[PDB]
């Protein structure tokens, strides 16, 4: 499972 | 041995001609087994390895939309960092991310990854410590402070030592066998022609797999460095790889060398010279 | 911004009437959109096949080429490669020993 990114 | 479970990740912007063009692309062992690719009306999380047909229909859907969101997030993205750069609406740009753990085989942790990079150029990136920003500039700086006050390094901690170390975990029950499987590589040597007294000696290997190989010329005894020549190793296409190195050797003398190939499929490295049928 | 290495070789050793594969191997270049040509004696190949682009630990971006050939003794085949790395496009021909 591929991370929930955050905004940058 | 240690496995890692790692996502490449990349954003493209392209002004005036659609939508940015967003991948995931997973890999175990840097073997791909999943993708993601937005270029679709209705795009969707796919396997890569027969081993992941395994998963169900709810895996995939939740993959899929977990996909699309991070999408929506790296759309956004891509205009802040116009807006931190200063940079004019019109030029394409390219984030690109690297995403996962590395686990022992007792486990446990090693090391994990988040590397940001913008327009191939490294921004930002989580330390060895898993708590703490290394920023490249004065715009990764912001995307730090941001970070820093919504505690971004410990969410991403607990991935890192949960969903990624757990599913690497499941992913390595479904395709270990796999994974593991091993191509010894087959070398020939042929003989090709040079201005005058001299002859191209090439050491070839095929059919192997993975890609690590090396390959060395010996002349009486000692190895052939400061001439030798070769190619990086490349892919046959057929999930095999391919390399070559080569030698310039006096006219009536190629007998005298010797071709070492050296792989992990090898019982022992292999020793070959040229065979003038 | 980077240029990008080319290699033409088959998937098989070449052998005059057997039907190969013809790869197109480029790697190292960055931005990621490339335009890439198979040309078959100084003509545009009409069927090439892509692999999905994929990138490396240090961000340059690659990708295989690839389209079925039937080697002849007299055939030149060749890579051509547009990438914004680079003022003109690069040409590689297929050399059969290599």
């Amino acid at each position: 499972r591929a991370y929930i990114f955050a905004n940058i | 041995g240690p496995h890692s479970l790692r996502y490449f990740v990349t954003a493209v912007s392209r002004p005036g001609l659609g939508e940015p063009r967003y991948m995931e692309v997973g890999y175990v062992d840097d073997t791909e087994f999943v993708r993601f690719d937005s270029d679709a009306e209705n795009p969707r999380y796919e396997p890569r390895a027969r081993w992941m047909e395994q998963e169900g229909p709810e895996y995939w859907e939740r993959e899929t939309q977990k996909a699309k969101g991070n999408e929506q997030s790296f759309r956004v993205d891509l205009r802040t960092l116009l807006g931190y750069y200063n940079q004019s609406k019109g030029g394409s740009h390219t984030i690109q991310v690297i995403s996962g753990c590395e686990v022992g085989s007792d486990g446990r942790l090693l090391r994990g990854y988040q590397q940001y990079a913008y327009d191939g150029c490294d921004y930002i990136a989580l330390n060895e410590d898993l708590k703490t920003w290394t920023a490249a500039d004065m715009a990764a700086l912001i995307t730090k402070h941001k970070w820093e006050q919504a505690g971004e390094a410990e969410r991403l901690r607990a991935y890192l030592e949960g969903t990624c170390v757990e599913w690497l975990r499941r992913y390595l029950k479904n395709g270990n066998a796999t994974l593991l499987r091993t191509d010894s590589p087959k070398a020939h040597v042929t003989h090709h022609s040079r201005p005058e007294d001299k002859v191209t000696l090439r050491c070839w290997a095929l059919g192997f797999y993975p890609a690590d190989i090396t390959l060395t010329w010996q002349l009486n005894g000692e190895e052939l460095i400061q001439d030798m020549e070769l190619v990086e190793t490349r892919p046959a296409g057929d999930g095999t790889f391919q390399k070559w190195a080569s030698v310039v050797v006096p006219l009536g003398k190629e007998q005298y060398y010797t071709c070492h190939v050296y792989h992990q499929g090898l019982p022992e490295p292999l020793t070959l010279r040229w065979e003038p049928p | 911004q980077k240029t990008p290495q080319i290699q033409v070789y088959s998937r098989h050793p070449p052998e005059n009437g057997k039907p190969n594969i013809l790869n197109c191997y480029v790697t190292q270049f960055h931005p990621p959109h490339i335009e890439i040509q198979m040309l078959k004696n100084g003509k545009k190949i009409p069927k090439v096949e892509m692999s999905d682009m994929s990138f490396s630990k240090d961000w340059s971006f690659y990708i295989l080429a690839h389209t079925e050939f039937t080697p002849t003794e007299t055939d030149t085949y060749a890579c051509r490669v547009k990438h914004d790395s680079m003022a003109e496009p690069k040409t590689v021909y297929w050399d059969r020993d290599m």
